[PDB]
This record gives C-alpha cells, sequence and structure tokens, in this order.
C-alpha cells in the first residue's frame, strides 16, 4: 500500500509458525458511505494440517 | 476548461474537426472525388485566415450552427453540385450532417476543454429561423469575398427540376419559369450567389438567388394559369392536382420534409404532426428507433443510476417486443398519372388555393417569413413591370 | 398539445414571474395594508402550499365563515391600490426584454396568453420529444398497441422523460399491450425507483415536477405504489378459485415490509387495500372448503383445523377494516363489508 | 487483465484505482479477487 | 407480540413546564403525556448513498462476508399526548438496526426453502436462531430461572440475615407479567409474628407489611383477611394466636390508617419521591400504582380482589411452613423451575431501554426549560428539536 505521508511503498507482513495458502480476498466496500478507495481487504490462509504425532485422537 | 485565446484556440479546433467530419459523410453522401474535399478545405483555410489577422483577442470568430453549412454550401456551389433547401431537407431526415450534435468530436476530451464559453456552445444549439441561415451565408460570402473566388454562384437548373417534379411537374413549367428568369430575373442570367454583406444589420437586400428562383416559379405558375386564353389548363384539372398533392407517403423525401417539419415552427406542419397518416406515423417510429439511437451514448449519477436505466430499457425489451413503401421517381410518376386524364371565380378560388400549398411546400423547406417570402415576391412583382 | 416530458426552457418563464409574483407582493401588500426570486417563495410562504393531492379540496361543511365583505370594489378603490405598485413594476420592467414588458401589461390588465409557452420552444431535442407525446396520447385514444408501444419505448430513450406520462402511459400500454408485461413489473420498477421515503413538501419552487403523480416517500402517497397494489390484488384474483401459487402471500408480506413509515405511516387504501387481499385470502380458503359442507358429505377429516385457521383470519381482517376507519378512514363503506363477512361467516358454519 | 467477481452477480469486471468498489452489473460492494493462471509448485504431499 | 405488550407496560412519562400561566398555583397543569403505542420492526434493508435509493433485502450470507452486524431498523409509533389530550402528536421514530435472530419473523430466510436457502449461498438446512454481531456469531444462552406466579416454600438463612427477629423460613413468588418481566416478590415469618414483604424497585430493595399491602389491596373487614387466612382451620392456636398479633400489631403501629384510601396515602406518601410521579399524581394515584406495578403482577390491573385472594394463600402457605406441617421445596429441583429464553431476555431488555429511552426525553425537557425554558409542549418545532437531541440509537 502507499501512504502519501510517508512517500513510501509499505507492506503488511505476515507474522505466524507456518506457512499458509490464500484462499480468498476479499475488497469490501459495503456498508461505507463512499470509501471507493478501498481500505478494507478481507484475506483468508488456509494452513493445511496433517494428521502428526501429538495430535489427539 | 480553459478562458480566453487559448480556450478560443480549441473552440476553433473543434469547429474545425466537426466540419470536416461534416464534409467526409458529404462525399460518402455524394461521391464527388478529391473535388469537393479539397475546395471545401482551402475555403475554411480562406475563412481561418482572416480569424488571425483581429485576433489579439478578437473572439467574434465564435462562428454558428449554421456557420458550416453556409461553408459546405458556398464550396457547393463553387462546384455547383446541388440546391439548399434540398440539401437541408435531406441532412435533417437521414442526419447525414453531424451538424446537430456536437458530442462526436473526437474530443470526449474537447467536450471536457470545458464547452466553456464556446465549445459546450457548439454542435446542436437549435434550429435556422427565418433567415437565421440566409444572412449567416451572405456573412460568409462577405468574409470570403466568395463571389470574386469562386465561378457561377447559386445557379443550378437542378432547383428548378427539383421544383417542377417537386408536385405539379408541369414539364412545360420548367421552360415557362426559366424563361421568366430569361425575361427580367436578372437580365436572362443565371443568378449568382449573393455579396459578401459586410454590414451587421444584414439588410433583406434579397439578393439570394434561390429566394428570387421560388418566387418566379410560384409567379410563373398563376401568371401561366392565370391567363392561359387558349385554355390549355382545364379548370377542373387545376384541383386535380391539388387534389393528388393531398400529401401522401413519400419514397423517403415526404417523410423526410415531415422530420423538418417537425421543428415545430409556425403550425404550418404543426398539425400535420396531429394527423401525421398512419404509417406515417410508423415509418416515423422507424426512423426514430435508428436515427436518435445516437441520442446519447450517466456517467458520475453512481453506475447505480446507469443499471437501473439498463434494466429499465431492459423491461421493455421492445424493438419488436411492395420491400413495402416506394421510391421518389415511383411516387412521381404515380401521381403524374393520377392526373393523367388531361387531353370564372372558382377557378380562381382553385389557382389561389394551389398556390397557397406550394408557397407551403417551398416555404417549409426554407426560413420562410410568412411575409418576407410575400415580401420577396412584392419586391420582383415591382422588378417585373418595368417593360 | 399533450403535457411535455421536460424542465421547461428556463429563460423567459423565470423573468415572467419574477415580475408576476413582485407585482402581487406589491398590490398584495398594499390592498391588505388598506384592510389595517425571493419575492416568489415569499408568494408561497403568505399562501401554503398544495397537501399532497391537487386542490385543496377538504368538504364544504363546518365552519360557517361570513364572507360578505362588501363587495367591497368601486372601480375607485380599485385604483387606489393598483396607482403605485404598477410604477414600481416598471424599474424592473426597463431591465426586462419587450416579449416579458408586453406579457407583464398583458396579465397586468387581466389578460391571458394563448400562446403556450411549449408551442415556441425550438430545441432540436425537445422539438420532437412534442412530437413524440401527441403521437402516443392520440394513438392511446385509438388503442393502437403495435404503434403507442413504439413511441413510448422511444420517447423513455430520449434524454426527456421524468416518470411523468412514463408511468402513466407506460401501465395501460402494457395492459393495452396483451403480449410482453404486466404494469406490475413496470409498477413494481417504478415503486422500486420512486420510493422517495423521504418526507420533502413545500420550500423551494416546484416547477420541475409538481403531480402528486410522481413523489412522495415522506408522506404524501405515491399512486404508481396504490396502483401497485391494486393491480396486484386483481393479478392474484384472475384463476384463483374457479408451491408455485404464493402471489396473495406475495403481496402480504410485501405491504408488510411497509407496515407504516410513509405508507403504513400515512393511513387508507394501504390499510384498506392489505386488508381486501387478506379478505379475497378468507373467500379463497371458505371454497377450498365450502362447497356442500367444505367439499361434500362433512370433514370427519379431523373435524376442522381449516375452519379455526380461516376464524383466525376473519377476526383479523376485522381489525385491519376498523383501524382503517379509526384512523380517519373515509374510503371504506363498512355496512357492506361487515354484512358480507357475516353472509359469509354463514358459508363457513 | 486483473478480475473481480461481483459476490452477487459472478460478473466479471476489470476494477481501478479510479471506480468505486462496485459490481457494475449488480450494485453489490463486494467483490472476490479472481484466480489466474499463475504457476505454483506443490509437493504432491 | 410481547413487545407491544411491554410498550402497554411502560405507560407514559409526564413532564410538566412548572407550565406557568399566572389553582394554577397550587394545582398549575399543562400536562404533557409521553408514551409509545407501537412498536414495529422492519426486515434489514440497505438503500445505498442516503436516501431515496431502492431498497435490497440484505441477506446474513452479506453480514458475514462483510463482517458486520446483521440489523432490522427499530420503529416506534411515539405517542405525544399534551394535557392529557388537548394535543396528540404521532411518530414513527427509528431507533438503530436492532440485530435479528436468524430463521426467526424477522429473517429473510424464515420461509425459505432449501433450494432458494442453497441459492442464497447458505447451509441448506440453516437453523438459525442466533444473532450476526459484528460478524461474529452469538447466540443468548438460555437461562434457568424459578417457576413463575408460583409460591415456592424456602427456608434461607438469607432471611435470618435481614435482621434481629427474622425467621429462616418464607414464601418466594416470581410473578412475571404478561411481556415476562419479572418481579420476586418475598414473604418473611418473623419470630415476633410479624410477616414482612419484601420487593425491588429501581433494583433497590423495599420491606413492608404485609397487613399493610392486603388492605391496600381490597376494602376489607379484619374479619375477612382473617376468615382469608385460617377460614375454617379454627383449632389453630398457633395460629391463631400469630395471626391475632399480626393484626393487632398493625392496630398497635397504625391506629391512624382507617380506611384503605387512607393507607395508599400512606403508600403514595412514602413512595412519591421514588415513583417519578409528583407534579402529576395524588397519593391515591401513586400509592394504587405501586400496588399495580410490585403485587403480584402476574394477576395483572384490576385483580386486586384476586391478588388479595392470592396474598392470603402466601399467607396461609407461609404458616404451614413455619408450623412444619408441609416440607420447603428444593430452589434447585428442576421441579420447580422455568427457562428464560433468550429473546424473551431480549424482550425485556428492549422494553427497559424504551422505558429509560423516554426518561431521557423527559430529562432533555427538564434541561431545555432549565436553560431557557424557551418553548411550549406545543411546537412541531419542540417535537422535532427536542427529539433530535436526546439520542434515540437503541438498535445500537
Ligand atoms: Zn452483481
Amino acid at each position: 500500500y502507499f501512504d502519501d505521508t510517508l512517500n513510501k511503498t509499505k507492506i503488511k507482513t505476515y507474522h505466524s509458525s507456518e506457512p499458509a495458502y490464500i484462499e480468498e480476498v476479499n475488497l469490501i466496500g459495503d456498508e461505507s458511505n463512499k470509501f471507493q478507495e478501498l481500505q478494507t481487504v478481507s484475506i483468508k490462509y488456509r494452513i493445511r494440517r496433517t494428521p502428526q504425532i501429538g495430535d489427539k485422537f | 476548461k480553459l478562458i480566453g485565446h487559448e480556450a478560443k484556440l480549441l473552440f476553433l479546433k473543434s469547429f474545425q474537426f466537426i466540419l470536416k467530419r461534416q464534409i467526409r459523410w458529404l462525399i460518402t453522401e455524394m461521391r464527388f472525388p478529391k473535388e469537393f474535399e479539397h475546395v471545401a478545405k482551402i475555403i475554411w483555410l480562406k475563412i481561418l485566415k482572416t480569424i488571425n489577422d483581429q485576433p489579439q483577442e478578437e473572439l467574434k470568430l465564435q462562428l454558428h450552427m449554421t456557420s458550416t453549412i453556409s461553408i459546405l454550401y458556398l464550396a457547393s456551389t463553387h462546384l455547383s453540385l446541388p440546391v439548399y433547401t434540398c440539401d437541408y431537407i435531406k441532412w435533417i431526415c437521414t442526419a447525414k450532417m453531424p451538424y446537430f450534435q456536437a458530442s462526436e468530436i473526437l474530443p470526449k476530451s474537447w467536450r471536457i476543454q470545458l464547452p466553456n464559453y464556446y465549445v459546450s456552445i457548439l454542435e446542436g444549439s437549435i434550429s435556422p429561423f427565418n433567415g437565421q441561415l440566409y444572412n449567416k451565408i451572405a456573412l460568409t460570402c462577405g468574409m470570403i469575398h466568395f463571389k470574386e473566388f469562386f465561378n457561377s454562384e447559386i445557379s443550378c437548373q437542378g432547383l428548378l427540376l427539383k421544383l417542377v417534379m417537386q408536385c405539379a411537374l408541369p414539364p412545360e413549367f420548367y421552360f415557362y419559369t426559366k424563361q421568366v428568369i430569361e425575361f427580367e430575373e436578372t437580365d436572362i442570367r443565371n443568378l449568382t450567389l449573393w455579396e459578401r454583406t459586410d454590414e451587421r444589420h444584414t439588410g433583406r437586400v434579397s439578393n439570394h438567388a434561390e429566394l428570387r428562383v421560388l418566387s418566379y416559379f410560384m409567379l410563373t405558375i398563376n401568371w401561366m394559369l392565370s391567363f392561359d386564353r387558349d385554355r390549355q389548363y382545364p379548370l377542373k384539372w387545376i384541383l386535380s392536382l391539388t387534389e393528388s398533392l393531398t400529401q401522401r407517403t413519400t419514397t423517403s423525401e415526404s417523410i423526410g420534409r415531415n422530420i423538418v417539419k417537425v421543428v415545430y415552427p409556425d403550425k404550418p406542419t404543426s398539425s400535420d404532426y396531429f394527423q401525421w397518416s398512419e404509417e406515417e406515423t410508423l415509418e416515423f417510429l422507424k426512423w426514430m428507433e435508428k436515427q436518435f439511437l445516437p441520442t446519447q451514448t450517466s456517467m458520475e449519477m453512481t453506475i447505480d443510476q446507469k443499471i437501473a436505466r439498463r434494466k429499465l430499457y431492459k423491461i421493455f425489451p421492445l424493438d419488436r417486443e411492395d420491400t413495402h413503401q416506394l421510391t421518389f421517381i415511383e411516387d412521381l410518376q404515380e401521381r403524374y398519372a393520377k392526373q393523367t386524364p388531361f387531353f370564372p371565380p372558382a377557378r380562381k378560388e382553385a389557382i389561389g388555393r394551389l398556390l397557397t400549398h406550394i408557397a407551403s411546400q417551398l416555404l417549409v423547406d426554407f426560413a420562410i417569413s410568412k411575409e418576407q417570402l410575400k415580401d420577396c415576391i412584392s419586391r420582383i412583382k415591382n422588378a417585373c413591370l418595368h417593360r | 398539445m399533450f403535457e411535455v416530458p421536460i424542465t421547461l426552457t428556463n429563460r423567459k418563464f423565470a423573468q415572467r414571474r419574477k415580475l408576476k409574483y413582485q407585482y402581487i407582493n406589491y398590490i398584495s401588500r398594499r390592498f391588505d395594508r388598506i384592510s389595517k426570486s425571493d419575492e416568489e417563495r415569499k408568494f408561497w410562504k403568505k399562501y401554503e402550499k398544495p397537501e399532497k393531492s391537487f386542490e385543496i379540496w377538504r368538504t364544504v361543511s363546518s365552519q360557517n365563515k361570513q364572507p360578505i365583505n362588501k363587495q367591497k370594489m368601486t372601480y375607485h378603490n380599485f385604483k387606489k391600490i393598483e396607482k403605485i405598485p404598477l410604477r414600481k413594476m416598471e424599474i424592473p420592467l426597463l431591465h426586462c426584454t419587450k416579449e416579458n414588458k408586453l406579457y407583464f401589461q398583458s396579465i397586468s390588465r387581466g389578460l391571458e396568453p394563448l400562446k403556450t409557452s411549449t408551442s415556441e420552444v425550438r430545441n432540436y431535442r425537445t422539438r420532437h420529444i412534442v412530437t413524440l407525446t401527441d403521437l402516443l396520447h392520440l394513438n392511446v385514444s385509438r388503442h393502437n398497441w403495435s404503434l403507442a408501444y413504439k413511441i413510448f419505448a422511444t420517447l423513455i430513450r430520449i434524454p426527456g422523460v421524468q416518470i411523468k406520462s412514463l408511468w402513466g402511459i407506460g401501465v395501460e400500454i402494457l395492459d393495452n399491450l396483451s403480449n410482453s408485461s404486466s404494469g406490475l413489473d413496470f409498477l413494481q420498477w417504478m415503486c422500486q425507483i420512486y420510493s422517495s421515503k423521504s418526507r420533502f413538501v413545500q420550500n423551494i419552487n416546484y416547477r420541475s415536477i409538481v403531480p402528486p403523480f410522481q413523489t412522495g416517500s415522506r408522506t404524501h402517497t405515491a399512486k404508481f405504489a396504490i396502483t401497485y397494489l391494486w393491480s396486484s390484488l386483481i393479478n392474484c384474483q384472475k384463476s384463483m378459485e374457479p408451491t408455485e401459487n404464493d402471489l396473495l402471500q406475495e403481496l402480504i408480506d410485501k405491504i408488510s415490509e411497509w407496515v407504516l413509515t410513509p405508507p403504513f405511516m400515512e393511513d387508507a387504501e394501504v390499510w384498506f387495500i392489505y386488508a381486501s387481499c387478506h379478505l379475497l385470502k378468507a373467500d379463497t380458503l371458505s371454497r377450498q372448503f365450502v362447497n356442500d359442507n367444505k367439499n361434500n358429505d362433512l370433514i370427519g377429516l379431523d373435524r376442522d383445523i381449516k375452519i379455526n385457521q380461516v376464524i383466525k383470519h376473519i377476526h383479523y381482517v376485522r381489525t385491519f377494516l376498523k383501524i382503517c376507519l379509526d384512523k380517519g378512514g373515509f374510503a371504506v363503506p363498512s355496512r357492506l363489508i361487515e354484512n358480507q363477512l357475516k353472509s359469509f361467516e354463514s358459508r363457513l358454519y | 487483465t486483473l478480475k473481480y467477481i461481483c459476490a452477487e452477480c459472478s460478473s466479471k469486471l476489470s476494477l481501478s484505482r479510479t471506480d468505486a468498489v462496485r459490481c457494475k452489473d449488480c450494485g453489490h460492494r463486494i467483490l472476490l479477487k479472481a484466480r489466474t493462471k499463475r504457476l505454483v509448485q506443490f509437493e504432491a504431499r | 407480540g410481547l413487545l407491544n405488550l411491554g410498550v402497554k407496560d411502560i405507560g407514559e412519562k409526564v413532564i410538566f413546564d412548572g407550565k406557568p400561566l399566572n389553582s394554577n398555583s397550587g394545582y398549575l397543569g399543562n400536562k404533557l403525556s409521553v408514551s409509545v403505542e407501537q412498536v414495529s420492526i422492519a426486515k434489514p434493508m440497505s438503500n445505498d448513498g442516503v436516501s431515496s435509493a431502492v431498497e435490497r433485502k440484505v441477506y446474513p450470507s452479506e453480514s458475514r462476508q462483510r463482517l458486520t452486524s446483521y440489523r432490522g431498523k427499530l420503529l416506534l409509533k411515539l405517542k405525544w399526548s399534551v394535557n392529557n389530550g388537548e394535543e396528540n402528536l404521532f411518530e414513527v421514530r427509528d431507533c438503530g438496526g436492532l440485530p435479528v435472530m436468524l430463521q426467526s419473523n424477522r429473517c429473510h430466510l424464515n420461509k425459505m426453502s432449501p433450494y432458494e436457502l442453497v441459492q442464497h449461498k447458505e447451509e441448506s438446512d440453516e437453523i438459525g436462531g442466533y444473532f450476526i454481531v459484528n460478524g461474529i456469531e452469538k447466540l443468548i444462552r438460555m437461562l434457568i430461572v424459578q417457576r413463575r406466579n408460583h409460591p415456592m416454600a424456602i427456608i434461607r438463612p438469607s432471611f435470618a440475615n435481614r435482621g434481629a427477629s427474622y425467621s429462616h423460613y418464607g414464601i418466594q413468588i416470581r410473578s412475571v407479567r404478561p411481556d415476562q418481566t419479572s418481579q420476586t416478590n418475598v414473604l418473611h415469618y418473623l419470630n415476633d409474628g410479624q410477616v414482612t414483604f419484601r420487593f425491588s424497585w429501581r433494583k433497590n430493595e423495599y420491606l413492608v407489611p404485609v397487613v399493610m399491602i392486603l388492605k391496600a389491596l381490597c376494602h376489607t373487614s379484619d374479619r375477612e383477611i382473617f376468615d382469608g387466612i385460617i377460614g375454617n382451620d379454627v383449632k389453630d392456636s398457633f395460629l391463631t394466636d400469630r395471626l391475632e398479633l399480626l393484626l393487632r400489631g398493625f392496630k398497635k403501629r397504625y391506629p391512624h390508617l382507617q380506611n384503605r384510601t387512607q393507607v395508599l396515602q400512606y403508600l403514595g406518601d412514602k413512595f412519591r419521591v421514588v415513583f417519578q410521579a409528583s407534579p402529576d399524581q395524588s397519593d391515591l394515584e401513586v400509592g394504587q400504582e405501586v400496588l399495580d406495578r410490585i403485587v403480584l403482577v402476574h394477576l395483572g390491573k384490576d385483580g386486586s380482589q384476586d391478588k388479595f385472594r392470592m396474598l392470603l394463600f402466601m399467607i396461609r402457605k407461609l404458616y404451614s411452613l413455619v408450623a412444619g406441617e408441609c416440607s420447603p421445596d428444593n430452589p434447585d429441583a428442576t421441579q420447580h423451575q422455568e427457562v428464560l429464553l433468550g429473546g424473551f431476555l431480549y424482550g425485556m431488555i428492549l422494553k427497559e431501554k424504551i422505558d429509560e429511552y423516554l426518561q431521557n426525553i423527559i430529562a432533555q425537557v427538564r434541561m431545555d426549560i432549565n436553560r431557557g425554558m424557551a418553548i411550549n409542549f406545543k411546537d412541531k418545532r419542540y417535537m422535532s428539536r427536542v427529539l433530535m437531541r436526546v439520542n434515540e440509537n437503541i438498535g445500537s
């Protein structure tokens, strides 16, 4: 993304213990009065979970 | 979006372009080679010459909706391909000209150049009234000094033909009126386009050649029919022509003249509006579904609005929720036959009745002056009696 | 000749009623005194607006109101009031066009203009559109369905239509158009469009859209939304009682969505139609359980669960008809509906 | 051409930094970012 | 539905401009009766920008994907009554978005077949019943509460925790009004034979001698109350003497309460400060309104002989517990209990919030009259301005 105040292209880093896959990216303009600049985005992560030592059964 | 000199330059430019678009449909329309194209180009090159000179901050150029066709008109006369009334009716009927709406441009952008003071005041403001159209031609000639530059102005033995065929195309009346024209009509010489009426009050010098041609045309008819001592034109013959005349479909032409009638002017065709002979009604809606399709394309009325509009047109699928009609010379032939039985107070009345009709027709294609026309008539009336 | 789809070439007409009003507040004042743009808004603030209808028709039977005034008008007395407002109309006459000087001097003499402002406008787009209007009005005045539809469909494609006759000829043309569409759809599309749930009346110079025949969603009913419900109940009646059904429910839940705000909010047919739809839903269920005791020989059929479902309704309807009366609803001839409903009860026995 | 599907109309579109976040075919205000022909490697486990 | 009974139960909230006029100075005047006649709730809709826009039904799928609440516009027909009827003003006020239960009479999915439900991107079998609040699915947990309207005999050391001369024995009846709002009423047997009645007002507790609430319900003789309790049981020396202590003791405390009306005047006088009825109601009205709002509200208004009979039944049950001729019940036995349903709690909390909201209007009038007193109860401007000056977003 880009904030004019910083004149910089900034990024939101992913902070987690495990890799994932992006399932959906949803662009939210709804319930807004105008908001056309698309300031809200919802991103879904798909984390595969293989049965593993320590999993409860 | 700019004011002053450079606003004017693009105002200028846009005017530049639409005329060019006008000219090329001109070529496809008539197909009269490099010639029609290049003469038109230098004509405006000549027109531009004058605009630059009185520049500084001269903004009188704001040439009108009519200036462009006057330009094409004069260029055509140089060449002398056609006529004015015919050209105008044809153009309105088929929207041949991009004349009436100025959105074409190629400007999307020129539009935004803020139609401001000018470009907004361009393309399609309104339809010509009285002399609001022959006057401009005179002004163009004056700036143009057109008569010196171009040969045989306002001429056309073709307008006479157009006119006789126009209705009671009494083959003999072509030569009759050609003869009276021969007569005192500028000492038996083809009327040339009037001069560069430099003066701004545009007096009715009444030199617009055609205007006088139609006048001689009318005069000829009643004089000719008002002293056909030999009785070559039967009592019952005159009303038959007016009879058969009683409107009728049109292999394109009459439908056009209806479309011109519909500029709701002085109410001579207004009622035709009302009447509108059945189908005339139908082929009218046909020409509306084809030629005000351009109509337009709201941008900036939330996408949502546009969608709604679409839906509306949606739930109105519409457009369909002898080839029948006939051509021009077909109709012309068939009324020429509808009178084919050829071989006191009443006839005078009939003659007056008929003349009013043509007055309607010829006047209706043109700036009329339900008086000037008359004034024009009066004028040569006076001109004539100096035998 | 007919009513045109467009904002009235706002050029001379706007300065003509500057002069009209300004004179009426000038002569209006001195006359009131003896009895001891801006001016136009003040003229309406001295008279009170047109409520949601047409002509402030309201009875003719309450207050006596003694108006013997006294003819109080001695040619001499009129020219005492008038002698000074006319000289004050001059100053702004100097500033007005020669056509508007004569127009003012005609209406100040009491002459009326036989020159319809919509009989001179000379604009291409407008030009035709007046073509457009009379052709469709002359075509519905002879029921030409196949041609009235084409003229209507083109009239909305040109940039000059405010619902207007867009809806009032757009519905019949679809009733006369035995082919495609139920004014209903078009009627429900209109309803979606001009809800106007906002209570806007008065204030500015409504001279672009007056006809309470478009507008509302405030208080002033919309009449295409009332016609949508009336056409919808008549669309439910045809070939009912001679899952894919739903319509008489669709209309019970589409009227619900409302339940007053603007429509519920305002009374009448809103309540009365909803009921009438509800009363029809009561008959249909007496028929579907009517003929020769329900269908025939008795019901044994778990006695009647169906009678109890119908008596609940009949008792409910009578509540909707009553609240429509109580809240000032003059629409309903109660005597006939109560007799019909009781004689119908006597079918359910 | 980047793609965004209308959550309620399925209509494909190509949003710009200059347009309203809305389905031009329905009017919804929720748009799924479309998958494209893009390479991804996978360990088949 | 229950909610319209609730707003019928909140009644009125009256405020006087001290209505000057210059009896109009010790009876003054100009009444303003504010209430709510109807309360309507509409199914979730969303119109674009702001107004004039065509509305669309809003679906739960939208709220979840959008991560937002699933709100329905809350509307209520406000009654603004001036001078008991000199002028009535109706107003449908929108009170913000009330979260609606799924598959309820307020969810679009209430009547959708699985096929349509799938057509709306839902679990083909979605039971619903829960709320989308800020996109997070929450349901209101059902709760186990005392079975309503029926006296449960309880021994509780709290009863001694009231003070000296308190026994453990006591009766608890949880009277619930039609609207499902509850009011717990307790009877206590004092060691002294005195019986005191516990109740709660403005969620503070209040104790009154039961013989006062008896003489307050209906005009009766002492023999009618005595006969009401012991009746044919003329052999209970235990009860004969305790009940003589009760009635004679009341004759000791209040020799001057000679008739029921006077008693009502005593109750109105002692609760007038807290029942907020003042500058409008007489001690007779305040007292009787108290009885009507507290004592066995499950019996309802004008049940005052019936409420009298029931209260006597609780006195008899209480003495039968005291002797020990009957066991006490167990509040924790499922036997003695009913279930506060989430939606009912919802309706109660709405009723209370609308009561506070009308009180809030009353506060707004108080501030306006205390800084200007500029405007009369009649102004339509006053309705619009005052209404626009209190906060009415109860939906949020
Ligand atoms: Zn869509």
